[PDB]
RNA sequence: AUUAUAAUAUAAUCAGUUCAUGGGUUUGACAAUAACCUAAUUUUAAUGAACAUGUAACAAUGCACUGAUUUAUACUAAAUAAAAAAAUAAAAUAUUUAAAAUCAAAUAUAUAUAUAUUUGUUAAUAGAUAAUAUACGGAUCUUAAUAAUAAGAAUUAUUUA
């Protein structure tokens, strides 16, 4: 009887992270029936360092109960290249293919993303460059 | 074609034979004609019911395994085809019920709608928003009883009459799709409008 | 029902029917979808 | 050469649940064993599988067993991913896909998964996509049954009927 | 024609993607706008190595068909099947409704088969509709073994005696 069934993932609008209960987000938790207070505590040692609580995109899956698994992702995709630089693509900024790898390897660094290989994270970048205002050099 | 060419399983319990009938009838179409000839019967533990069948139709009964096929005389001929595919769930239908028992539960839905059983299971009165009282008399071999006043059940052997009869039973409220109010027979469902 | 002359199926849960010397196009999804040819 | 050897590999995709399929090269004979001792503890003997007359079991379904006469040349190409192998493949007379028997041979294959090389998901009774193998992972059948053949099956009698009043 | 002996049945509806822009609102569908691309597990860091043929990246197999929704979510969702004595023939998607063309049949010339001419390619229903009275002129006509000496269009198409 027992089967797959389905819960719930938090995340509406991509969300940021740095670990806190986060307005009215933690209260959309306890729409879906969960809270999300002490998971600060373990999100913290997820959820830190030099970034500025960098909004990678909240992963907040729940169990069918409050028990629950949460995570992210890499350091929020078009962000990685919007950082870098502060018609092809959308232009404006160009991303040469090094600075191109070198975010390839900064996203397969991040687990998450470390399956994906740095080619396929390459092309990836290719389309936040095409979706924000960046562009990719060959 | 395809439906006839399935072959029907039987129980040791269930006999399906075939003979000719007494009074053989005729059914002429424009062009066409279809002779009702051979009359089939499904005997079985919770009761007996037979189909009147035409000539050109005939069954196979193996010994082996409990499998039984039916063809026809010429499955190019295609009122003929028409008829084997039917003929076949019919008869399927009728080992079901002699064997199982066909089933038909309606449920009430509404403030004061509700079924009742009021000549001893012979009538089945239903109070559906009506001042006038409502209801119709149960046919032979069909049994019904209600668990619940709101939730009634309709039960025989053969599928065609039960389903009917649950059909008749509805046919005083079918449901309403503003709020879900009537009688929903077996898994009926309805898309429910917004209220506004 | 909408009785007309042309009858086509409009939604995928359009299905057309044969009785009575007329084609019927009942629908299971949407009730207006209801035609009659004639 | 399909004949009785494309028959062990119907019996790879016979009914009931779990399935193992490897590259036979590089396979760890210890691994190897153990895979048996897997399909062992269900019955039955790890079963080689070569490609070419696999590609041709793959492409006749539900069709009598091909043979010597048959051969791979006078089948037709079309779909390129005939031979779902890419050269020898060990697989043990495994059954279809569950959780809870590919588990312990995952724990076989785990140890040893970089010298394997595992079969990616060929539509079986149900379409089964080896990019997206990933969501069949996570989403795999339902494992509350552990009898399969024996008790359940079609004796387990299950009397729905009507369950809410 | 194309795809065919490989579809309803059958889950899953996913990898850029949440397409991008604007946008209180828009992740499918808010309108505009754009429309193809990555992903092939058994395993990972902030200032450098195409991207490799691994027996194969590729595969539109979807810019959720399309609603849904405040927009999303939910949610159907292109991916597509089980099931083939095989084609010879009973799949879909269409175009088509033709003897011009091609093909077959025939005439005509030289005639051991050369040219030219001629002939051969859709059906039913609905649409249907006024006024003294139904009005194919009327009757009436579509056939059924069993079974008569015995019926079987009396309509349409092409023909015979």
């Amino acid at each position: 009887m027992s089967q797959a069934a389905k819960n719930v993932i938090v995340k509406l609008i991509v969300g940021a992270g740095q670990a806190a209960p986060s307005p009215p987000v933690g209260p959309a938790l306890g729409s879906k029936g969960i809270k999300a207070i002490d998971f600060c505590k373990e999100f913290n040692a997820r959820s830190a360092n030099y970034q500025p609580g960098v909004p990678v995109p909240v992963l907040i899956t729940i169990k069918p109960d409050r028990t629950f698994t949460f995570e992210m992702k890499s350091p929020p995709t078009g962000y990685l290249l919007l950082k870098a630089l502060k018609g092809p693509t959308r232009a404006l900024g160009e991303l040469s293919l090094k600075h191109v790898y070198e975010i390839a390897k900064i996203k397969k660094s991040d687990e998450r993303h470390s399956l994906l290989e740095m080619e396929g994270i390459v092309k990836s970048i290719v389309g936040v460059a095409k979706s924000m205002g960046i562009k990719v050099v060959p | 074609s395809q439906v006839g060419s399935l072959p029907l399983y039987i129980s040791p319990e269930v006999q399906v034979s075939i003979n000719a009938l007494s009074m053989p009838r005729i059914i002429r179409k424009g062009r066409t004609s279809m002779n009702i000839s051979q009359n089939i019967t499904v005997k079985g533990p919770k009761g007996e019911l037979s189909v009147e069948v035409p000539d050109f139709l005939h069954l196979d009964k193996d010994e082996k395994h409990g499998k039984i096929n039916v063809t026809v005389q010429n499955s190019e001929d295609k009122h003929q085809r028409s008829m084997w595919g039917t003929v076949r769930s019919l008869i399927n239908n009728h080992i079901i019920g002699v064997t199982e028992g066909h089933l038909a539960v309606l449920r009430f839905v509404g403030t004061g709608y509700r079924a009742q059983l009021e000549n001893d299971g012979k009538f089945v009165n239903v109070k559906v928003g009506a001042s006038i009282k409502q209801g119709l008399d149960v046919p032979e071999g069909i049994v019904v009883k209600t668990p619940a006043p709101t939730s009634l059940i309709i039960e025989g052997c053969n599928k065609q009459q039960v389903l009917l009869f649950a059909a008749k039973l509805r046919k005083f409220h079918p449901p309403e799709p503003y709020k879900g109010k009537g009688i929903y027979v077996n898994d009926e469902t309805i898309k429910l409008k917004d209220k506004k | 029902f909408k009785v007309r002359t042309s009858v086509k199926k409009f939604c995928s849960d359009c299905y057309l029917v044969r009785r009575k010397g007329r084609v019927y196009i009942y629908c299971k999804s949407n009730k207006k979808h209801k035609q009659r040819q004639g | 050469r399909k004949t009785f050897l494309i028959d062990t590999y119907k019996h790879l995709m016979e009914n009931s649940s779990m399935i193992f399929f490897v590259h036979y090269n590089n396979l760890s004979k210890t691994e190897d064993h153990h895979f048996r001792f897997k399909i062992k503890q269900t019955g039955g003997k790890l079963t080689k599988v070569r490609n070419n007359l696999f590609e041709v079991y793959l492409r006749n379904s539900h069709l009598p067993d091909p043979c010597g006469f048959v051969k791979r040349k006078e089948q037709n190409w079309k779909h390129p991913l005939l031979p779902l192998l890419k050269g020898p493949t060990a697989t043990i007379t495994y059954e279809d896909t569950n959780p809870q028997q590919v588990a312990k041979l995952l724990k076989v294959l785990q140890s040893a998964q970089d010298k394997l090389m595992v079969i990616g998901a060929k539509v079986e009774n149900e379409v089964l996509n080896v990019e997206k193998i990933n969501t069949f992972k996570t989403l795999p059948t339902k494992p509350e049954m552990q009898s399969q053949l024996v008790s359940v099956l079609q004796m387990l009698s299950g009397l729905g009927l009507v369950r809410t009043l």
